[PDB]
């Protein structure tokens, strides 16, 4: 057990903070896979919905959060740690918009949230959250955008980031599409084709078809991030089923 | 002890000058940078203590002496700190860039607005008698001996010609590698 | 009084702006948010004592959202046993 | 910390008891603004200040306070540009300047006309010392502001080019003329560097001792 | 964790004293008309910038200098505190700080970091040097414990014992600063782990009076001046 | 109250800092070289995925218009030090002296921040070594390394991270006291070509210089007094053009 | 609380083997410090360890430290700690007069010193001071000599003679034979002679190692020099030769 090295955020002889490595195993406690992609004028987030008990209300299960008018995120990890980080991200965007007189960029919120994770990653009495945060917006400076943030406080931009315990298959299929298409976004002029494209990739990667209630969707255009209802998802599933 | 008094500052070809009233000089130095302060004598001495401290620490921390323009920014930012209750003073910095050789003179209000006249500077109450004399006697690009002559006659002429037994003036003439302090009496 | 109008306001500005912020977060997000934020600040303030350094702390500027902002209070700032017997109680 | 009141009461007895407190230098002279075609001109008759390369100001009231706030906010704008990796917006500087002028309740006597170009376009605003704000295609402050505003209104039209904006700027300044007294101008144009244009218009007894 | 060993002895102070016992050697010698400081610097790096202005030797004010054995990161915190205290004394009294008041000032801060369990002690030993009118030329030493002592000649850091024996047999109470130059260079060449002494391995300084009655002058030697006292002394690594 | 971290081990060693130098020793290599008329600092960008856009992960950072920095170690520790280092330059020195601090005064202040993290309860020391490089009117060009200890050193050239001992041996073998800035750039590009984990091109490599003043980058004309940024971050096309001269 | 008293074998409570016991061990390892009262003086004396050949004597601190014009303190145990303990007492006394129009009383200089030492015992992972002290002097407007000892635990006591540090058993044994509480040394010279005899039995070599301060009423504080204590040592050694040769056999 090596004493304090494994139980507080302090360096092992090797130089490993066991508090951070273990918090990356917490993010896979949901058994949920999520996928995000950039279109031409939008960015889209598709997330696996698990509702095993008949007794749940599926309208209260959601890993997608509206962070402000223009920005939104999916969370991979426990819902208590996803609601805590969503509430911070909502407050950080609100105070930036007041201080600097313009809407908080996705890049700036991912950096601000990643700087907070570096505290818990150095202070021995602070533990890193058990969540990965996947911010998306249509920034006026960088158009459609995706930024991912993790328990170690490392954040970077992305064009098709994804988090889940089967994320490697989705990512390996995304890399092969971006390798053949050679554009860094999917070239659809309307978000309906982007979401349908994002439900064609998660079907093909996870080896299962999806009902309208077994799927989630997000639609980030300029001036609005919003969540789809099950009938808007079924319009896309119907159009996938009309094509094939 | 006498409150007020005048300081005058002036540029020549590779040289500077700082005249002042005696009868405790208004004019201090911190290496090659000279500071003539007029006004309340307590603030003149408190600023001497404060700039001696800051500039000794600068020399220690930075391995070189504080240059005339850097000292201008330091005196103005230090004076500005005292914004709601300022130093009752008119500081006049002077000095010759040790890496350039250019003459520098600047002066400030009590909260640190920088004048940077390329010819001459005045400070103290009843400045505008000397401002006329100094504008009358000055010419550009003097040698050090003529530069001493113009600043010393400015001090003498604008002097109270009724009390010239109570007179005494210090003129620092400052050059690249040499400083001469002439005391001057009648 | 003879004392400058602005003096008592600027003396307490840092405290007042955070105390006012915590009451907005209580109102908009509920008691859990200022309870979280005050305990983070307690861990950072209480586990960070060094008698020769008074120049704030790096994580407190991250927590307070002061990591890229200068006040006049940051450019114009203002015994080890006396510090020790204040930190521990006399 | 910050601006102190140490000798506030000490100087409340000096002025009462007959020391003339030194005069704070004031720039009371005309300052103007021009939201001209694809940019924005500002001018004053030492007096034009930078918050960043693309955002500039003209100041009136206390000279030290117009420099001091524009340099403090210029520091925060530079740090925020480094923090966000984006060019600093005029609305961000306006928010900082106006929010800083409010903390100080108009005891910092800077009256300021703020202009610049940023990734959104070209903007023009003015802040009074109590921290309250104007916007317009053309603004003027200082004693000549009545006469300057009469000239600004009498000749402004949409698609004013650089040269015509610079003429109107200079005529609204020269309509303030009959410290200061010739034009400095800066021109911010949306694709281009801020163009700054300076002045657009035996006797006595001697003893001596050597010193270091 | 600042608790006593059952003998009434402080483990952390002993471990800080083990740390400085590796930390490079420094000698100071008090002549009848000036003080000499010298320090030996383990330059195992070719790309480290020799002709950097300081590492072992530092000014505290216009008449006080130090040599450092120990962690340079720890030393620089104390050195700044001493510089602030020297100028705060000069500001208060209009007079230059007496050497005893400043040496013991840094000995009171270093004792505090040994009593409170949240603080590790400072891994530094200082050989202070200076002049004042109250005493004259003074040479002091201070160590991680907060102990300080007055000396006529002393070594700190590595090889202290060999150096103290070499000082003791050649030191004279009536010697001049140039005899102390010679002695400190001889002592270091008779104590060094490196094969021979040379100007980049050596940090040097002096506290002389000069020709002019009001002067005391602290030449912290640049490398070329050290090469001259090396070739004059007979250490003379010369073409 | 039995409270501190980084206490002394019986052999006279600080222990926790030693473990903090093992985290530094695991990072993607960075390096720096000083020349007669300029300086170079360089590193590789390691992608967590090829879907990541490493135009967002800058590793080479502007501290003041004449000072640059780069790291090896934990990048999160380096984003937080760089923003304190920027705040320090403005608040301690620019706002008192109307000019930016030298590269010895800013390195001392960064090192003072890392020393305070060793001598504390509650906090681990930093997992980064920083190379800070710059120019000043009286010191001239300079390069320094800062470690988790708060120890700082002036260097002619250095390297830190995985490939650092082979890099430091190449830097000793190639450095001479008459290098110019185009020469030092070539030596730095050669050194990263050996240390590279991934692909070598202008997109994977970070490279910055402090060189001559660039009056183009000041973004406003009319003030010759203001010379314009010495610090310039090489564009990905320049890096690919120099990588064609390799 | 120690040794062979053990019920059903034994086990430890919170109790005796503790930080303060190890501070008492540090005090015993520090040089010998002694004090004796007289009819109208008090003399404090100390052991210097014999100074090294390269040590500087003119600036070496006097071991007996003046806290105020009428109060003197000496110590055994840790020097660094005693320096921090004398600073607190000195400012405490100067502050006493500034706020009470009264110089500090010797008993208030002993309750304060032991009092601050007790707070570093009580709690906090701040260690107690490895120091024990003699505090001696006179109150103002009085001619009674006072002499107190303080210990690392913050216990203090009044003595007409006492010794602390190295070898102090043998010194306290000599004092119990040579100090009569009915008829104490009636003159300063005899008081100093008694302290030089007391120290001569325990010091390393001789007159080098002894140093004494004499306190008298009305702030007459007086360190004795090496040359003055050399004439005491020599007179005592003369009387040893005289006593030996006055053998009758």
């Amino acid at each position: 057990a090596a004493g304090y090295d494994r139980h507080i955020t302090i360096f092992s002889p090797e130089g490993r903070l066991y508090q951070v490595e273990y918090a990356f195993k917490a993010t896979n406690q949901t058994n949920i896979n999520s996928l995000a992609v950039r279109g031409k004028d939008c960015t889209v987030v598709i997330s696996q919905k698990k509702v095993p008990d008949k007794l749940l209300d599926p309208t209260t299960v959601s890993y997608i959060f509206c962070i402000s008018r223009t920005i939104g995120m999916v969370v991979n990890g426990p819902i208590p740690d996803a609601r805590n980080a969503a509430l911070r991200a909502k407050a950080e965007a609100a105070e930036f918009r007041y201080k600097y007189g313009y809407d908080m960029p996705c890049d700036v919120l991912a950096k601000r949230m990643a700087n907070l994770s570096q505290i818990y990653t150095q202070r021995a009495y602070m533990r890193p959250l058990g969540v990965i945060l996947t911010f998306v917006s249509v920034d006026e400076e960088l158009g459609p955008s995706i930024y991912k943030t993790d328990p170690a406080g490392y954040y970077v931009g992305y064009k098709a980031t994804a988090t889940g315990p089967k994320q490697q298959e989705i990512t390996t299929n995304l890399e092969n599409h971006f390798k053949k298409s050679k554009i860094d976004h999917i070239n659809e002029e309307s978000w309906e084709k982007v979401v349908e494209f994002a439900i064609t990739h998660m079907i093909d990667a996870l080896g299962t078809e999806f009902s309208k209630n077994d799927l989630e969707v997000g639609v980030a255009t300029k001036d609005k991030f919003f969540t789809l209802s099950a009938e808007n998802i079924e319009e896309r599933l119907v159009a996938i089923a009309e094509q094939d | 002890s006498i409150n007020g008094g005048i300081v005058v500052a002036m540029t020549g070809k590779d040289c500077v000058a700082i005249a002042c009233d005696l009868r405790f000089e208004k004019i201090f130095h911190y290496g090659h940078v000279f500071l003539g302060i007029t006004g309340l004598a307590t603030d003149v001495t408190t600023l001497n203590e404060m700039f001696r401290y800051k500039t000794n620490l600068y020399k220690l921390k930075e391995e070189r002496a504080i240059e005339p323009e850097t000292f201008t920014q330091l005196v103005s930012s230090s004076l500005y700190e005292r914004r709601f209750g300022p130093y009752f003073v008119g500081p006049v910095v002077a000095g010759i860039n040790s890496k350039s050789g250019k003459p520098f003179i600047a002066g400030f209000d009590l909260i640190g607005c920088i004048d940077e006249a390329k010819d001459f500077i005045v400070s103290g109450t009843a400045s505008d008698q000397l401002f006329g004399m100094c504008e009358s006697l000055y010419e550009p690009n003097l040698e050090p001996e003529d530069l001493f002559e113009t600043i010393s006659q400015a001090l003498l002429n604008a002097a109270d010609r009724d009390a010239l037994s109570g007179w005494g003036a210090v003129v620092y003439i400052i050059k690249k590698d040499e400083v001469v302090k002439r005391y001057l009496k009648m | 009084n003879d004392r400058h109008p602005l003096e008592s306001t600027l003396k307490n500005w840092e405290t007042t702006q955070r105390q006012r912020q915590m009451e907005q977060y209580r109102q908009i997000f509920g008691i859990a948010e200022p309870m979280k934020r005050t305990m983070e600040m307690e861990i950072v303030n209480r586990t960070d004592f060094n008698p020769l350094s008074t120049n704030g702390s790096i994580h407190r500027d991250i927590l307070l959202n002061k990591e890229c902002s200068i006040d006049w209070e940051d450019v114009y700032p203002g015994d080890v046993h006396s510090k020790i017997e204040k930190q521990l109680g006399i | 910390a910050g601006l102190s009141f140490d000798n506030y009461q000490r100087n409340n007895f000096l002025a009462e008891n007959s020391h003339t407190q030194p005069k704070a230098t004031s720039t009371g002279t005309t300052i103007v603004g021009v939201k001209f075609n694809n940019g924005v001109v500002i001018a004053a008759d030492a007096k034009l200040h930078r918050i960043s390369p693309k955002i500039w100001c003209a100041g009136a009231g206390t000279a030290a306070d117009t420099e001091a706030v524009t340099q403090l906010i210029g520091s925060n704008i530079e740090l925020h540009s480094l923090y966000t990796s984006r060019e600093p917006r005029v609305v961000s500087a306006l928010q900082m300047l106006k929010q800083h002028l409010f903390k100080y309740q108009g005891h910092i006597g800077a009256y300021l006309i703020v202009a610049g170009v940023d990734p959104t376009g070209s903007h023009l605003f003015s802040i009074h010392a109590h921290g309250s704000t104007d916007v317009g295609y053309y603004l003027s402050l200082g004693s000549g502001s009545l006469a300057a505003m009469a000239v600004l209104e009498s000749h402004w039209k949409q698609d004013l080019t650089k040269e015509e904006a610079i003429k109107l700027a200079s005529d609204a300044i020269q309509a303030g003329i009959w410290s200061g007294s010739n034009v400095d101008v800066c021109v911010m144009e949306i694709g281009k560097d801020a163009e700054y244009l300076r002045n657009y218009l035996t006797t006595a007894v001697l003893k001596e001792s050597i010193v270091n | 964790t600042t608790i006593f060993s059952p003998e009434g002895r402080l483990y952390q102070v002993e471990y800080a004293l083990e740390s400085i016992s590796h930390a490079g050697t420094a000698i100071g010698i008090m002549a009848s008309d000036g003080i000499v400081l010298a320090a030996e610097r383990k330059v195992t790096s070719t790309l480290l910038e020799q002709d950097t202005s300081t590492e072992k030797l530092y000014k505290l004010n216009d008449k006080i200098a130090v040599a450092v054995a120990g962690l340079t990161a720890d030393a620089e915190i104390l050195i700044n505190t001493a510089r602030i205290h020297a100028q705060n004394y000069l500001k208060t009294y209009n007079e230059d700080i007496p050497v005893e008041i400043l040496v013991r000032r840094l000995s009171d801060i270093k004792q505090g970091y040994t009593q409170h369990g949240g603080l590790r002690p400072f891994g530094v030993s200082f050989i202070y040097a200076g002049y004042d009118d109250r005493y004259g030329y003074q040479l002091y030493t201070s160590n991680p414990s907060g102990n300080y002592t007055g000396w006529k000649a002393i070594s700190v850091g590595a090889n202290t014992s060999a150096a103290q024996t070499l000082l003791q047999m050649d030191y004279k109470d009536d010697m001049k600063v140039d005899d102390a130059i010679e002695l400190a260079l001889k002592t270091l060449s008779k104590t060094t782990d490196s094969s021979a002494l040379t100007y980049d391995r050596l940090e040097f300084a002096t506290i002389r009076k000069g020709a002019n009655d009001g002067e005391v002058y602290q030449k912290i030697f640049k490398p070329q001046e050290i090469k001259d006292i090396l070739v004059k002394t007979g250490i003379t690594k010369k073409d | 109250y039995s409270f501190s971290l980084t206490t002394f081990s019986p052999s006279g060693k600080l222990g926790q800092i030693d473990y903090a130098l093992t985290a530094v020793k695991q990072g993607v290599t960075s390096l720096g070289i000083k020349a007669t008329n300029g300086v170079v600092i360089a590193t590789e960008k390691k992608s967590s995925s090829p879907l990541a856009m490493s135009e967002t992960l800058s590793k080479v950072s502007l501290l003041t218009p004449d000072i640059g920095a780069v790291y090896s170690g934990m990048g999160p520790d380096y984003r937080v030090l760089v923003d304190k280092s920027r705040k320090v330059a403005h608040t301690s020195y620019k706002r008192i002296y109307g000019e930016y601090p030298p590269t010895k005064l800013l390195v001392s202040e960064v090192a003072k921040i890392m020393q305070e993290a060793t001598q504390s309860g509650g906090v681990r020391p930093f997992g980064v070594s920083l190379l800070i490089a710059g120019h000043d009117e009286f010191n001239g060009f300079s390069l320094y390394q800062v470690d988790p200890s708060g120890s700082y050193f002036p260097w002619k050239a250095t390297a830190i991270g995985k490939g650092s001992v082979a890099a430091k041996t190449f830097l000793e073998k190639r450095w001479n006291d008459e290098l110019e800035l185009e020469d030092a750039i070539h030596i730095a590009l050669l050194t990263l070509k050996e240390s590279v984990e991934g692909e070598f091109n202008g997109d994977t490599i970070e490279l910055a210089i402090i060189g001559d003043e660039n009056p183009d980058l000041l973004g406003y004309t009319g003030i010759p007094t203001d010379k314009g940024p010495r610090f310039r971050k090489l564009t990905s096309q320049e890096i690919n053009d120099r990588l064609e001269a390799l | 609380m120690s040794g062979y008293d053990r019920a059903l074998s034994i086990f430890s409570p919170d109790g005796h083997i503790f930080q303060v016991e190890y501070a008492l061990e540090a005090v015993k390892r520090g040089t010998c410090a002694v004090g004796v009262k007289g009819k109208n003086c008090v003399v404090l004396g100390c052991e210097r360890r014999s100074t090294l050949k390269l040590q500087d004597t003119r600036i070496t601190p006097s071991k007996v430290s003046k806290i105020d014009s009428h109060v003197v303190l000496s110590f055994s145990g840790l020097n660094a700690d005693s320096r921090i303990l004398i600073e607190k007492a000195r400012v405490e006394a100067q502050s006493h007069r500034l706020t009470l129009e009264d110089p500090v009383t010797v008993e208030y200089l002993t309750r304060y010193v032991a009092g601050v030492q007790q707070r570093y015992t009580q709690s906090g992972g701040v260690r107690p001071f490895g120091v024990s002290t003699l505090i001696a002097g006179f109150d103002p407007r009085d001619d009674e000599p006072k002499l107190y000892q303080t210990e690392p635990s913050g216990i203090y006591s009044s003595w007409s003679a006492q010794t602390i540090g190295r070898n102090s058993k043998t010194v306290r044994e000599f004092l119990e034979k040579n100090y009569d509480r009915k008829e104490p040394p009636a003159t300063v010279e005899e008081c100093v002679k008694l302290t030089v005899r007391s120290l001569l039995e325990v010091v390393q070599t001789g007159a080098k190692n002894i140093e004494i301060t004499v306190v008298k009423p009305d702030s007459d504080i007086v360190a004795l020099s090496s040359e003055e204590i050399n004439q005491y040592v020599t007179q005592i050694e003369q009387e040893k030769q005289e006593q030996q040769e006055q053998d009758k056999k």
